[PDB]
């Protein structure tokens, strides 16, 4: 339908809301949150990501898509490269550091 | 839109300021011959560039029922304004069909014109 009203008009416009209107908001947001502080930081030092989705999943549906760690986490050595590189896909037994954005999708406002 | 045109008559043109002139006066001069009344005489609307319109309009305003849409031929909502189901013929005429060199833009914009109006 919107393709159908871009294809006759070429600019969006505003219409008056409804409550089928307000069901509109109802695309499972995307979201990239922290590991280190939060509702979910009760673990952060685990190797459980199975449970950690686990918990994602009994907690409010947040689907994890995977892991936004930094470079240099995987290191012993501290160095102060604050670029993350993503995993896509981390198994049930795959490690897990405090210092840590993870992808994740709760559900729609 | 509130111009109520039916059976009338809308041009269709792909003309731009690089196009050369195509010269529309021989078009519109037997649509108002006198071999039929005044009533008679239909509407005849262009529906494309101002710029390719400017530079013919210095030739195109001596003539009676005649309007000019700015916009774009290939634009359905242009279409819809000016009524393209009411109205009698559709001409697509091209511009920058002699400065083309290529079948890939040979009559490419008339083609377009042609399966919107159709679908």
């Amino acid at each position: 339908e919107l393709e159908a009203l871009i294809a006759e008009e070429n600019a969006l416009r505003g219409g008056y809301s409804t409550p089928q209107t307000l069901a509109n908001r109802d695309r499972c947001r995307v979201a990239q949150l922290a590991l280190l502080d939060g509702p979910f930081a009760d673990l952060g030092d685990g190797g459980c990501y199975g449970d950690l989705f686990c918990k994602a999943l009994k907690t409010y549906n947040m689907l994890c898509f995977g892991i936004y760690r930094l470079r240099d986490a995987h290191l012993s050595t501290p160095s102060q490269c604050t670029k993350r590189y993503v995993i896509t896909n981390p198994p049930y037994e795959f490690e897990l550091v405090p210092t840590d954005l993870i992808f994740c999708l709760m559900q729609f406002d | 839109a509130m111009t109520v045109l039916s059976g009338h008559v809308v041009v269709c043109i792909f003309g731009d300021v690089s196009s050369a002139l195509i010269g529309l006066r021989n078009l519109v001069m037997p649509l108002r011959a006198s071999n039929f009344h005044y009533h008679e005489l239909k509407h005849i609307v262009f529906v494309g560039s101002i710029e390719y319109l400017k530079r013919e309009w210095e030739t195109l305003h001596n003539f009676p029922k005649v309007s000019i849409l700015p916009g774009t031929p290939l634009s359905r909502a242009d279409l819809r304004a000016v009524n393209i189901n009411l109205c009698d013929m559709c001409v697509i005429l091209s511009a920058n069909q002699n400065n083309i060199d290529d079948t890939s833009l040979q009559d490419k914009e008339c083609i377009l014109a042609s399966l919107n109006i159709k679908s």
